[PDB]
RNA sequence: AUUCAAUUGUCAGAGGUGAAAUUCUUGGAUUUAUUGAAGACUAACUACUGCGAAAGCAUUUGCCAAGGACGUUUUCAUUAAUCAAGAACGAAAGUUAGGGGAUCGAAGAUGAUCAGAUACCGUCGUAGUCUUAACCAUAAACUAUGCCGACUAGGGAUCGGGUGGUGUUUUUUUAAUGACCCACUCGGCACCUUACGAGAAAUCAAAGUCUUUGGGUUCUGGGGGGAGUAUGGUCGCAAGG
RNA sequence: CCGUAGGUGAACCUGCGGAAGGAUCAUUA
């Protein structure tokens, strides 16, 4: 009978500062009678959006970035970062029949006692020169470019926190250390961490998350 | 079921004539040692006196009820001939304990000992005991459990 | 009041894309009314509109889909189909979806669904009013829903092995009430 | 600007889901099914059924005023089939008719790494 | 086809075969004579020297066993034979 | 990913279908979102391919021993080739006794239906599927082609190794390598043309070097059924071989 | 069809693993 339309509250997200484009997002809650309850409703709200459009460039750059609620702020909301993914069509165009794949994975604890996971793929090139219709590696090169995908990815989460994390997944920095550290093993193509989790929260703070939001 | 609706009516008839399936009239006449060999043949060669007469494929077969009925209960004996004869080709022992059929023999045995009132252990059976063990310990202790379905009698 | 959608072009199919792109491109743009930008180095093709244009936000559905389409192996005479009609869509379907199959198996598949010259291909698209385009593991129908439902009946009919011949006596069963009604 | 919806599309062969919310799924706004717009049970999963469902979904989210909307269609995936049927086709056939702003258009489709046993044995499921 | 030399082919393309495959069979190997600059002495290398030979006087790895043909020191002169 | 559990939102369906129908949904079903648990599995990358005696073998990392190929102005000097007896392994399903039992699922329980286009369909589902200890020894176990040795055609490739290049790229300042190119070279997986030759023909670098009939050796067949039956022996708990 | 297992059956169906002794069109490098 009644309309949950006339009972529910527009509410509203906003971005940390890491990223440019701040005004993002407008969520919802059912009841504002019990304020307890609409905080631990909107403490497990997990908002993707894509990159792209957070970082207001037109081309949609293929990821998708998903974010979880924390804090109120008077219907105002602070979101917190909580993984990275591709749309899957991105894979599916991005997978070639005729080149050899890389996994890397990585179990990570940073330095802000975060426990993490990095998937990285790698590639194989064609040279400039080529006359081959497919370029294969052996598996010690597989093996040897695994090694140095682990190395990277662990001393460059060891050596930020996850603002710097942030601040390094935005202009590529990563796959450009893997690709001019990488270039006496394998030509390698088209490298991007896939996919990022988070594993274990710590216990909860305060004022590192508003400096994360200042 | 064919059989199942003249062997338990009350006032039992004289005679019975009838034509059935051939290869049901084998089951009804079956050896023990036979793969034709099945339940129903010893629910009518201990209830119900059968013979074959007039091979028509089809086959006519007489019943008779025995008046002075042996007193065996027909649920646990038609239970426990069900789940040894569904594994036919297995033993005994191991058949028991299968997923959801070691739950129902012991909500059977533990409506067995409700008017018995035996004391459940906190040993029962996953080591030594009645969920697990006992079972075995009762069917070394009968004609069961090694000998296999097919070799069986009443 | 502009939108643009972002689409992916295979690289099996830019060569002809490449080839036909005079044919493909005036139709819609004049008919249409539309705008089209490329990316060739990132694959990409921008399909955008404009208040300066004519308002009909379907056709900007429809000519996704008609891009859609063109990823898909399909022809430019089903282009016009889609032009000009409206109850013809598009499927995917895999081969290992129906029956697990591996190798020689999945080839004897697709030569069962393929046939010799492309005959029982061409017995299914001529009998359904569907068109068929195969993939190494993607099977390709067009149209409306009772035409794509006994497409449907075929193919699974034809990729579980089914003798081809009892797919033409099916299909010109179906066919039949089919151009009865 | 404008407020975004999130959508879902859930195409099997037999029905259709036109199911959206707000942002992070928080509570759910319009929800049809195949089923309650078609009596007729031939056509649970008709384009016809599509498009109207959808059309009310357009109707539900222009009465509680969300303009935008981001989508993603699916199948069932697993071990069944992995892009959506023809209804989900419809489906944003509809949506963008509707007049409706449209945000992003992509494809989570819940795909395994390596699916389990399917439901049809050795020899086949369908027909 | 029909005829040719088999018993004096030309040298250009006899050498150009397999090791085994020739009229008379020949290795395809060689010895080097090494000079590291540390010591000025004469050492006899085998060219596909197949263990770590090391110098006399100075322990300087000479060559180092790689596959066919064992790599020699850098900065080092070589001679045949 | 699937299934199940917990939390979350919301309202007449979800399910399955030539078609319907059963199943469970105000204790809010399907679905949406946050987690957790279980056991299998190793997709796309995947062929123009790799390894192993065969069956078979696709996540990463570490350890354990093994193997082919190549290089070798190393070592032994006939130590070899094929195989009754005997022995090792042997897919799936099956068998004993354990652990686990998510999905699938012969048996069974259930519904059906409506027609001679027709029951394939559904829902629970036990065994099993998974693993450990021991059995079992069969397949369209197929390249439907015994093993070793020599000769009789090339070329486009490719996989593993090696040789050479005032060859390329990778820069840092030239190298070094790594990757790529060329000319080869052995040793594998395969392709395309022929015919000298074979065959009844399809076709074949072996199915050729066979009436101009002999490189060495192991097994099998003698019209079709009766029949892998009877019987005897042998192994196996049995199914069975 | 073959192997194995099961319900049966006047025939025959079903579970798991194999084989083609079964019919590669189009497209591209
Ligand atoms: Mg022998
Ligand atoms: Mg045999
Ligand atoms: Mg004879
Ligand atoms: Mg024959
Ligand atoms: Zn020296």
């Amino acid at each position: 009978v009644v309309d949950p339309f006339t009972r529910k509250e527009w509410f509203d997200i906003k971005a940390p500062s890491t990223f440019e484009n701040r005004n993002v997002g407008k969520t919802l809650v059912n009841k504002s009678t019990g304020l307890k309850s609409a905080s631990d409703a909107l403490k497990g709200r997990v908002v993707e959006v894509c990159l792209a459009d957070l970082q207001g460039s037109e081309d949609h750059s293929f990821r998708k970035i998903k974010l979880r609620v924390d804090e109120v702020q008077g219907k105002n909301l602070l979101t917190n970062f909580h993984g990275m993914d591709f749309t899957t069509d991105k894979l599916r165009s991005m997978v070639r029949k005729w080149q050899t794949l890389i996994e890397a994975n990585v179990t990570v604890k940073t330095s802000d006692d975060y426990v993490l996971r990095i998937f990285a793929i790698a590639f194989t090139r064609k040279q400039a020169n080529q006359v081959k219709r497919h370029s294969y590696a052996q598996s010690s090169h597989i093996r040897a470019i695994r090694k140095v995908i682990s190395e990277i990815l662990t001393k460059e989460v060891q050596g930020s926190t996850l603002a710097q994390l942030t601040s390094k997944l935005i202009p590529e920095v990563i796959n450009k250390e893997i690709e001019n550290a990488t270039k006496d093993i394998f030509p390698l193509q088209n490298i991007h961490v896939r996919k990022v989790k988070l594993l274990k929260q710590p216990k909860f703070d305060v004022g590192a998350l508003m400096a994360l939001h200042g | 079921p064919l059989v199942f609706k003249l062997i338990n009516q009350p006032r039992p008839p004289r005679v019975s004539i009838l034509m059935f399936q051939r290869e049901f009239a084998l089951r009804l006449l079956a050896r023990p040692g036979d793969s034709l060999y099945c339940r129903l043949s010893a629910n009518v060669q201990m209830w119900a006196n059968v013979t074959h007469i007039m091979k028509v494929e089809s086959s006519v077969v007489r019943l008779e009820i025995k008046n002075p009925r042996p007193q065996v209960d027909y649920n646990e004996w038609d239970g426990l001939l069900r789940i040894v004869f569904v594994r036919k080709n297995r033993t005994i022992s191991a058949g028991f304990k299968s997923t959801t059929v070691m739950d129902i023999l012991e909500k059977n045995y533990k409506t067995f000992l409700a008017m018995n009132n035996e004391m459940v252990d906190d040993t029962k059976g996953s080591m030594h005991d009645v969920v697990k063990e006992k079972i075995d310990t009762v069917l070394k202790e009968t004609d069961l459990g090694d000998k296999r379905a097919g070799k069986c009698d009443q | 009041k502009f939108e643009s959608r972002k689409i992916m072009v295979p690289p099996h199919r830019m060569t002809p894309l490449r080839n036909s792109w005079t044919k493909i491109y005036p139709p819609l743009v004049e008919h249409l009314k539309l705008q089209v930008r490329m990316n060739l180095k990132t694959k990409s093709v921008e399909l955008r509109t404009n208040p300066k244009f004519t308002t009909d936000p379907g056709a900007l559905q429809k000519g996704a889909d008609f891009i859609k389409a063109f990823t898909l192996g399909f022809d430019l005479d089903d282009s016009i189909a889609l032009l000009r009609l409206d109850d013809l869509y598009i499927e995917t379907f895999e081969v290992k979806d129906v029956k697990t199959l591996t190798g020689d198996h999945l080839s004897r598949a697709i030569g069962r669904i393929a046939g010799k010259d492309g005959k029982t291909k061409f017995a299914i698209e001529n009998a359904t009013r569907t068109r068929i385009v195969l993939a190494d593991s993607k099977i390709h129908i067009l149209g409306g829903f009772t035409h794509i439902r006994m497409a449907r009946e075929s193919v699974v009919s034809l990729i579980l092995g089914s003798p081809p011949g009892k797919v033409y006596g099916n299909l010109r069963t179906v066919a039949s009430r089919l151009k009865e009604r | 600007s404008q407020v975004f919806g999130v959508a879902r599309i859930y195409a099997s062969f037999n029905d259709t889901f036109v199911h959206v919310t707000d942002l992070s799924g928080k509570e759910t706004i319009a929800r049809v099914t195949g089923g309650m717009k078609v009596k007729a049970d031939r056509d649970e999963s008709s384009p016809y059924a599509a498009m109207l469902a959808a059309q009310d979904v357009a109707a539900k989210c222009k009465e509680v005023g969300i303009t935008a909307v981001h989508v993603k269609i699916r199948a069932t995936g697993g071990t069944r089939t992995k892009t959506p049927g023809p209804g989900g086709q419809a489906a944003l056939r509809a949506l963008a008719r509707s007049g409706l702003r449209i945000g992003r258009i992509e494809d989570v489709t819940p795909v395994p790494s390596d699916s389990t046993r399917k439901k049809g044995g050795r020899r086949g499921r369908r027909l | 086809v029909l005829v040719q030399d088999l018993l004096h082919p030309t040298a250009a393309s006899e050498a150009r075969k397999h090791k085994l495959k020739t009229l008379v069979q020949g290795p395809r190997s060689y010895f080097l004579d090494v000079k590291c600059p540390g010591c000025l002495n004469i050492t006899t290398v085998f060219s596909h020297a197949q263990t770590a030979v090391t110098c006399e006087s100075c322990s300087t790895i000479l060559c180092t066993p790689t596959g066919g043909k064992a790599k020699l020191s850098e900065g080092t002169s070589f001679r045949r034979k």
